[PDB]
Formats: structure tokens, C-alpha cells, sequence
């Protein structure tokens, strides 16, 4: 039941500062994982014969 | 004369840091001892 | 006993969802926790109102999950209610009603 | 096994009514069974037809959630409460309101009708409650002395006439006349956000996160100790059969015997369609006048309404 | 009459000032760097400073994908690059290099073919995905001046009304120690002057 | 020859460290069997009291009593005042902090946050990369 502190991206308000892994540990947007999809083949492909 | 020559020091953010730490712009004094 | 009338209202609103949080987070932690910890989760809810706001997943990496099911709760209701006044004062401002200025500034960038 | 339990058919859901577009705060019947109304975090009060499950009714003029409605039985009025600071009067004649009832300091929980007297009471975040003059929309007296947010209120005609919880973990059984509590009851660990009041045997239920408890009515004895339902509990209702219904912010409820406190029946309700799994919960419940559908008001912006089962005994523990 | 070339000390200065105001706020940063805009700044996080950015050699797998990509995602490199995890001039800049091996062993031995077709007399139309130059020994009177307004803004972070507070307190304090000097003095000599 | 072993685990409550620290308060003590023999010598039938019996408003404790408490009261304040050491500053590390509270609230996300980024810091100290 521990409570990290929160590190914002927006708020500084006693304008500390932070080191970098502490200030970009957005998880989230780390594992977005942009993932393709396969019928980009098949269109590229008809599109050169 | 100045002169433009690449150096050996080569500054960095955490020299900044540490140098930007001992400027002491708000720690006030302590009162006199009375 | 002031009313909330019409420039009160969004200081109202997160007024009181900082006191349901508080209640909740009163409510939720279990019998022998320390008794501190409330401001952080509600810096957490805040930072993930600006993170929804954003589009920017919010995750944080440790954090209890009853915390964070609530705060994605109360941040869906903040969520609705942002929403519906965004419809509701653009169907005002095509109609041609009575709008404020700064009701047609706020409704673009929300928008 | 020191009692033996009544036997009571299980319930089961049959009607999930949706068209708030906020959490559904609060739910009431009228006294003749052909409509209910519900409040909710969209701003509205909707009249909903009980039988057909058809929004009858919508009415506009809250500023902020509307936390509490209630429909009075010997007038033809309407009254609910805010987060928006306003308890209001609304003339079901007119569907219009008519009086404003002014002085609280911040949000407004919850409210209550005195059976008798036509005096309103009124819960609030400012750690009050307040009495009211319907006729005169004068505050008679200011329960003071809850140290924290005031969360649930009811009424009698008989002894103590103002039973309240609070989230200060105690319990206040007050005088209406003088204004004072008369008891103070701490049994509770966390918040007390639900209190009832059964409609013969004198006695009353209280629920709070670590257990609800069964307790006399004229200074407030231990009697018993309903435990096992162990979330925060929002509200419970009590059936003349001795159903007890107990809802929680986490969308579970449970069906308890009133006397022997015992529970026959866990029910985990799933959330509508587009909703999220962290957002299944209960705020409000109600038995209708004919006391056979429970209706409960949840946190998917839905209504589900339940009945019992008509398949006899696979039951009893 | 901003931009251009991006030395060592403006990088070391966009790293601190992220470090100090994150990567929402880019003209806080801007302010504390003279000739760089506020999307100057942002470009040159997100194309040399993100320690995301992969600034090791390519792998073979990785080249593999770039050109499977590209045959398949025709100058899409926003698109291509958040796929093989490199940044969209890097991708580019490779994929041109690839090309050119297989171009070059295809048709020609080293030249002969159009000796130049490099850009002269002009300003780069991306200068933020280029590395820094290193610093100058004689530092000038702006990157000197840059580097103490660096520090001088790294350390603060009070506003107006605290450090008028504060000053406040230290006047309150000398005008005690004054009025206590003055009345230590009226009971030493011996002057029962009430006040109100 | 004895030997006892009585490591700490971690806090978890206010009253485990209340029960640690009274265990070894009351294994500290030593009572006087003449004091004690002569009170129950003068107090006869009364000296084995229930909830109930009379003595509760009637003890007047001598003034050897009364220091013995102050003098061991002083001590427990002591050893209660010796429960935070101070970690010892170094000042080779280098520092992101430019204020008093920052160092504690990057120690604090140190604690905290410094399981997850341990990636981000290799990358950071090998030059932004991978
Ligand atoms: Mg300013």
C-alpha cells in the first residue's frame, strides 16, 4: 500500500530538480508499441506489379 | 584576440548543476545573536 | 453562505471531487496505514486529468490498484462532465443563445 | 448455530434502464407505485415509469450532482438536494420549483422527510445537519457536532426522531426539540456512509467498510454484528420481510436476513457495454412500495432492477 | 536571426533546462537559450537529446526492417521511424546510404557522374539532427554570459512576493534590533518614555 | 553463557515498535523485594486489589520514586530522539539538487521510481543511446 511520489510533466511548483529517468518514467507511452499490420504488403506489392 | 580551437574540458549538465547548487540566492542569514 | 453561481462553478466542481477523493482514499486504505499519503494520490488524480487531457497514456509503474482504479474513475467522471458541457455550450453557440467570450475561447480549445 | 434462518428467494435481475449520462447518485418511489425518480451526476432529475421502465420526466435547474431525492407522502412535492449548496422544493403540480432552502456551507449529501411534521432534514459536507420548515424554508435547528463530512440522515415520528452517520466514524442520535445529540455511537472504524431504519422491529442498521451492525432504537444497543460484505458500503434498505440489501462502491451487493443476520445471496452485477471494469458500483437502492423489485441506481449510469425468483427452496445454507 | 549550428554548451543547457522544466514547457527553455527558438529546442530533444534516440551502428536486422519499410511505406519516414526505433533522419539518412551501396556496385567503380551535389552558401534546413560542436577555448561574452543566466536561472525558484517577504523579514528584524538598541538605551540612562 | 538474538523487521505498525521498545523497558527493570515486602507488609489484605476495591486516590509516591521515573523517563527520550541517524554526505556523487528539499525529494523518487528506470540512467550515462 506504498504511494509513490508523483513526478508531473507539468508541475514544478517548488521548482526542483529532477534527473531524467525520474522525469520520462511515463510507462505508458513506452509501451505503446507501434505495431503494423500485414495487408500494407499485399497493397505495395499489387501497387508495383 | 580570440582564439576558436576545440577544448578539453567540454562542460556538461551536471557541472552546471553542481555549480548552479552553491549560488545561494535564498538562503537567508541567520538572525544575529542577540 | 455564497452561492455557486455562475464563475464558481468549475472551482465548485473541483472542489468537491477533491473531497469525494479524499473520502474515498479515507475509506479504501485498511487498518494499520499510517494515515499520511492523501496529497499524493490527489497530485496523481490531477496529473491524470492533464495526462487524459493530453491524450498521453497515464501508467504509473508501482501503485496499488484499488488507487489506481479510482483515480481512473473520478478522472471517466471529470471526463464526462468536460465532455457534456463542451456539447451543450456548442449547441448554444451555433443556435446563436447568449454565450460569454471567454465560454466561446474555453469551447474552441476544448474543441 | 445458534438461529435458525427464514428462508428467502433469491433475487435476480431483469431490467437495466440507462439514459443518465452521469453516475445515478440517488433513487426514490413515489408512494403510489407509478413512478421513481433518480438523481445523478448529469445535472438532472429523471421520473422514470415504473412499470414500463420509460423515462416519464426530465428535470433541469441543478447546478452540480444531485446527491439526494426524496418525494414527500402528505404533499405533492419534490425535494432534492446538491453539491450545488441547494435543497429545493419542486411542485410536482407544476414540475416547477418553488422554494429554495438556503444556508448550507458546502455540499448537500442527503435529505429526509419527517413522516409527521412536514419538516425537512438535510445532511451536509460541512459537518451539519440542518432542519427545515417546508412552509416557512427556515432553518430550525443546526445538528452540530460530527466532526467531519455528514453522509446519511434519517427520520421517526417515535424516539430518537434524527438518526445520522457521518465520516467521522461515529453515529449521532440527536432531539429534534432541542437540537443536541442524545447518543454517541464510535463502534465503527471507517466512515459511516449508510444508516436504515426497519419499519417494525424497532431497531436499525448502519454500514460502514470494516462491518454493518444491528442496533435498539431508544439509547442505541449492540444487538448484533452483520459482517463478510467488506467494501464501502454506500447504501442499505431494509425489506418488511426482512430483507436487508447492502450495495458497495465496488458493485457487489449482498441479501441478508434482518434477524438472524445471515447472508443468502451475493450478487456481482457486470457493467454496461461501453462502460469500464473499474467503474462498477452502487450508490443507491430502494424497494418499491409493493416491496417485491429493488432498484438499484449504479455507477455505469444505469437503473437494474431486480425481482425475485419464483423457483422454490435450492437454498438454506 | 535564430538558430543555426548547435555547440556543445546550448546542448548541456537544453539537457539541465529539461531536467529542470520538463518536456512541456519549451519557451521557459527557450528563454534561457538566446538565437534558438522554442520548437529549435523541442526539435533538437526529440532528434539528439531523447536518450531513446539509438545513436549506436545498425544491426543487421534493423536494416532489414528499414528496407522491408521502405519498399513498403514509400517516404513515410515519420511513420517508418517509431516501427525500427530511430529516429526519422537517421532512417532516412541510412536507407539514402544503402542505396547508394547497391547503386554504386550496380553501375559505377568510385565517381565519373557529377562530382558535387552537396549544398554551398546556404543555412542547413535541419541543423538540429546534426552533432554539436565542441567549445571554443576564448568563450565569448555571450556563451559566458548564457552559462552564468543558466546557473543564476537553475537556482531559483521563488516569485515576487516571497522574495519581497524575505527582504521584508530581514527589515523587520534590523528595525527590532534598532527600536531594542533605542529602548535598552532609555532604561540604561534612566527615561520612562511610554509609547502606544 | 547466554546469548540472545533480536534483529528488527520492518515497521508495519505503531504498536510492534511500542511492543519491542516495552519489552526491552521492562527487561531493563529490577524490583526491590524490601520495598515491595514492606508495602504488602502495611497493606495486608488490600495489597491483591480486584478492579473494584478502595485504593485509587490514596498512593503517595516518595521522592526515590519519583526520580527513579524522571531519571529513566530521560533516558527513554533519549533513545526515542536516536531513532532517525543521519546518513553520512558525501559530495563525490553528482548532484541534481539545487535546494535542501530537493535532494530528499530525489532521494524520496530514488526510493521509489529507482527499481523501474534503470534503463534510462545506462542510457543517460552512456550518452543518450540504445
Ligand atoms: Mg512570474
Amino acid at each position: 500500500w506504498k504511494i509513490p511520489p508523483c513526478i508531473s510533466n507539468w508541475k514544478n511548483a517548488k521548482g526542483y530538480t529532477i534527473p531524467l529517468d525520474k522525469r520520462l518514467a511515463a510507462d505508458g507511452r513506452g509501451l505503446q508499441t507501434v505495431h503494423i499490420n500485414e495487408n500494407f504488403a499485399k497493397l505495395a506489392e499489387a501497387l508495383y506489379i | 584576440v580570440k582564439n576558436k580551437a576545440p577544448a578539453e574540458v567540454q562542460i556538461t549538465a551536471e557541472q552546471l548543476l553542481r555549480e548552479a547548487k552553491e549560488r545561494e540566492l535564498e538562503l537567508l542569514p541567520p538572525p544575529p545573536q542577540q | 453562505a455564497k452561492t455557486v453561481t455562475k464563475q464558481r462553478v468549475e472551482s465548485h466542481f473541483d472542489l468537491e471531487l477533491r473531497a469525494a477523493v479524499m473520502h474515498d482514499i479515507l475509506d479504501m486504505m485498511p487498518e494499520g496505514i499510517k494515515q499520511n499519503k492523501a496529497r499524493t494520490i490527489l497530485q496523481h488524480l490531477s496529473e491524470a486529468w492533464r495526462c487524459w487531457k493530453a491524450n498521453i497514456p497515464w501508467k504509473v509503474p508501482g501503485l496499488p490498484t484499488p488507487i489506481e482504479n479510482m483515480i481512473l474513475r473520478y478522472v471517466k467522471a471529470k471526463a464526462d462532465w468536460w465532455t457534456n458541457t463542451a456539447h451543450y455550450n456548442r449547441e448554444r453557440i451555433r443556435r446563436g443563445a447568449t454565450v460569454d467570450k471567454t465560454v466561446c475561447k474555453k469551447n474552441l480549445g476544448r474543441l | 448455530t445458534m438461529p435458525k434462518p427464514q428462508w428467502h428467494p433469491p433475487w435476480k435481475l431483469y431490467r437495466v434502464i440507462s439514459g443518465h449520462l452521469g453516475w445515478v447518485r440517488c433513487i426514490a418511489v413515489e408512494p403510489g407505485n407509478q413512478w421513481f425518480v433518480t438523481g445523478s451526476a448529469d445535472r438532472t432529475i429523471k421520473i422514470w415509469d415504473l412499470a414500463s421502465g420509460k423515462l416519464k420526466l426530465s428535470l433541469t435547474g441543478h447546478i452540480s450532482t444531485v446527491r439526494g431525492v426524496i418525494v414527500s407522502t402528505r404533499s405533492p412535492y419534490l425535494f432534492s438536494c446538491g453539491e450545488d449548496k441547494q435543497v429545493k422544493c419542486w411542485d410536482l403540480e407544476y414540475n416547477k420549483v418553488i422554494r429554495h432552502y438556503h444556508g448550507h456551507l458546502s455540499a448537500v449529501y442527503g435529505l429526509d422527510l419527517h413522516p409527521t411534521i412536514d419538516v425537512l432534514v438535510t445532511c451536509s459536507r460541512d459537518s451539519t445537519a440542518r432542519i427545515w420548515d417546508v412552509r416557512t424554508k427556515a432553518s430550525v435547528h443546526t445538528l452540530s457536532g460530527h466532526t467531519n463530512a455528514v453522509a446519511t440522515v434519517r427520520c421517526q415520528a417515535a424516539e430518537p426522531q434524527i438518526i445520522t452517520g457521518s465520516h467521522d466514524t461515529t453515529i449521532r442520535l440527536w432531539d429534534l426539540v432541542a437540537g443536541k445529540t442524545r447518543v454517541t455511537l464510535t463502534n465503527h472504524k471507517k466512515s459511516v456512509r449508510a444508516v436504515v431504519l426497519h419499519p417494525r422491529h424497532y431497531t436499525f442498521a448502519s454500514g460502514s467498510p470494516d462491518n454493518i451492525k444491528q442496533w435498539k432504537f431508544p439509547d442505541g444497543s449492540f444487538i448484533q454484528n452483520l459482517s463478510g460484505h467488506n467494501a464501502i458500503i454506500n447504501t442499505l434498505t431494509v425489506n418488511s420481510d426482512g430483507v436487508l440489501v447492502s450495495g458497495a462502491d465496488n458493485g457487489t451487493m449482498h441479501l441478508w436476513d434482518w434477524r438472524t443476520g445471515y447472508n443468502f445471496q451475493r450478487v456481482h452485477a457486470a457493467v454496461q457495454p461501453g462502460s469500464l471494469d473499474s467503474e462498477s458500483g452502487i450508490f443507491a437502492c430502494a424497494f418499491d412500495q409493493s416491496e417485491s423489485r429493488l432498484l438499484t441506481a449504479e455507477a455505469d449510469k444505469t437503473i437494474k432492477v431486480y425481482r425475485e425468483d419464483d423457483t422454490a427452496t435450492e437454498e438454506t445454507h | 536571426i535564430k538558430g543555426g549550428v548547435w555547440r556543445n554548451t546550448e546542448d548541456e543547457i537544453l539537457k539541465a533546462a529539461v531536467m529542470k522544466y520538463g518536456k512541456n514547457q519549451w519557451s521557459r527553455i527557450a528563454s534561457l537559450l538566446h538565437r534558438k527558438s522554442a520548437k529549435q529546442c523541442k526539435a533538437r530533444w526529440y532528434e539528439w537529446l531523447d536518450p531513446s534516440i539509438k545513436k549506436t551502428e545498425w544491426s543487421r536486422e534493423e536494416e532489414e526492417k528499414l528496407l522491408h519499410l521502405a519498399k513498403l511505406m514509400p517516404t513515410q519516414w515519420r511513420t517508418i521511424a517509431p516501427i525500427i526505433g530511430r529516429t526519422a533522419a537517421q532512417c532516412l539518412e541510412h536507407y539514402e546510404f544503402l542505396l547508394d551501396k547497391a547503386a554504386q556496385r550496380d553501375n559505377e567503380e568510385e565517381t565519373t557522374d557529377d562530382p558535387r551535389k552537396l549544398k554551398p552558401g546556404e543555412i542547413d534546413p535541419n541543423p538540429e539532427t546534426k552533432p554539436a560542436r565542441p567549445d571554443p577555448i576564448d568563450m565569448d561574452e555571450d556563451e559566458l554570459e548564457m552559462l552564468s543566466e543558466a546557473r543564476a536561472r537553475l537556482a531559483n525558484t521563488q516569485g515576487k512576493k516571497a522574495k519581497r517577504k524575505a527582504r521584508e523579514k530581514q527589515l523587520e528584524e534590523a528595525r527590532r534590533l534598532a527600536a531594542l538598541q533605542k529602548r535598552r538605551e532609555l532604561r540604561a540612562a534612566g527615561i520612562e518614555i511610554q509609547k502606544k | 553463557k547466554k546469548k540472545r538474538k533480536n534483529p528488527d523487521l520492518g515497521f508495519s505498525d505503531y504498536a510492534a515498535a511500542q511492543l519491542r521498545q516495552y519489552h526491552r523497558l521492562t527487561k531493563q527493570i529490577k524490583p526491590d523485594m524490601e520495598t515491595y515486602e514492606r508495602l504488602r507488609e502495611k497493606h495486608g489484605e488490600e495489597f491483591f486489589p480486584t478492579s473494584n476495591s478502595l485504593l485509587h486516590g490514596t498512593h503517595v509516591p516518595s521522592t526515590e520514586e519519583i526520580d527513579r521515573m524522571v531519571i529513566d523517563l530521560e533516558k527513554q527520550i533519549e533513545k526515542r530522539d536516536k531513532y532517525s541517524r543521519r546518513r553520512p554526505y558525501n559530495d563525490d556523487a553528482d548532484i541534481d539538487y539545487i535546494n535542501e528539499r530537493n535532494a530528499k525529494f530525489n532521494k524520496k523518487a530514488e526510493r521509489f521510481y529507482g527499481k523501474y528506470t534503470a534503463e534510462i540512467k545506462q542510457n543517460l550515462e552512456r550518452g543518450t543511446a540504445v
